[PDB]
């Protein structure tokens, strides 16, 4: 498996245009949780190990030992999209709920939700 | 794949710490609940939380007497019980709350005041 | 020439897979609007004319008439994807603040967040 | 390319309706501020209004008195000022607000609040 909000799971991003960030990477799913079991698809947020720290208020640190990843990373809340469930490989970890309020209000601002 | 543990006879007042350890499935991408059978009566939902832990809800009946609290290390589920009055005597079942439904299943566990 | 929040675009969407929706298709923009300026990308929600009712939060209806669609169509709230201003072919539109509104709500329950 | 409008004199008390009309670009894709400039005194911001007219703005001086308005159909806006006061003697000028800045700019029009004589 059951698909979580706020869980990090590795995903192929490819192919991609221009700056979007593509590739194999870890992605936090952001859709409600009813989408995350009955919809093909899965809406996330991509993670990026090559910056530590952001100082962007759409970016999100995240420390390599709590969450076991690779690295010190950041998750890109201006970096979304739509994947078919298909394209996530592994799961990695999931966010703490403090982590996920930081996760929500950063995707209040990116999308001038208020 | 769920075992309770921790019931048994109690007089008014006292406390129990009903536990339900989980194996075969992932622990942590699952709500759980609490919810209770008293013979002869049918199932009556008591407390739930949420797959992280942040979030907690109790029955009416149930609410400012019991606290759920969760172990994602050990894989396992709690609830405290105090101030326990007769009505509490039944069986507490462990169970799986996934978006709507119920999934897996406990074996009972029988709690006793008088 | 600027893009704003809540502007229907057409974009080229491909490649996709599996129910991901796909092709050159509008879309709406809502990124918000200083993104729109300097960011070299945009998000956007995916506009759909296979249906022109929908049973879901996610989905909102959009007349053709107003908005000069070659028909009735709806915006897909669970489809969104940030793109690359490259990708951005001709402007269709715009929506009203009502629409906006209803586009707002939408997202909000797409991504479970709360007022 | 900004051409305004409806300027005026004008006695203590009484209103006036500004209009500025917009040509050359879409003006389906900014946000509006009037501004004002009184004689040496320095430029005081008065009023916006976003890009489809739902949300509204204005300076605390001119709050209440003044509304703002537009007509995207006519490619116009509308600043309507009421209870004018002599403080309010000043050029008025039409500007394209987007995310921060200005960039088109109208000519102004002149409004003068006095008895007279
Ligand atoms: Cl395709």
């Amino acid at each position: 498996d059951p698909i979580r909000r706020g869980d990090v799971y590795l995903a192929d991003l490819s192919p991609v245009q221009g700056s979007e960030q593509g590739g194999v990477r870890p992605v936090v799913i952001i859709q409600n949780d009813t989408g995350n079991k009955y919809s093909p698809t899965v809406i996330v947020a991509a993670i990026t190990g090559r910056i530590n720290k952001a100082k962007i208020p759409t970016h999100v640190e995240i420390e390599k030992k709590k969450y076991k990843l690779d690295k010190d990373s950041v998750i890109l809340l201006e970096q979304i999209r739509t994947l078919d469930k298909k394209r996530l490989k592994e799961k990695l970890t999931y966010l703490s709920d403090d982590k996920m309020k930081e996760v929500d209000n950063a995707l209040m601002i990116s999308l001038g939700l208020n | 794949q769920l075992q309770e543990s921790g019931g048994g006879l109690v007089q008014p007042g006292g406390s129990l710490r009903l536990s339900c350890a989980a194996s075969g499935f992932t622990f942590s991408s699952y709500d759980m609940s609490w919810v209770r059978q008293a013979p002869g009566k049918g199932l009556e939902w008591v407390s739930a939380i949420n797959r992280g832990g942040g979030s907690t809800y109790y029955a009416d009946s149930v609410k400012g007497r019991f606290t759920i609290s969760r172990d994602n290390a050990k894989n396992t589920v709690y609830l405290q019980m105090n101030s326990l009055k007769p009505e509490d005597t039944a069986v507490y079942y462990c169970a799986t709350w996934w978006v709507d439904s119920y999934d897996y299943w406990g074996q009972g566990t029988q709690v006793t005041v008088s």
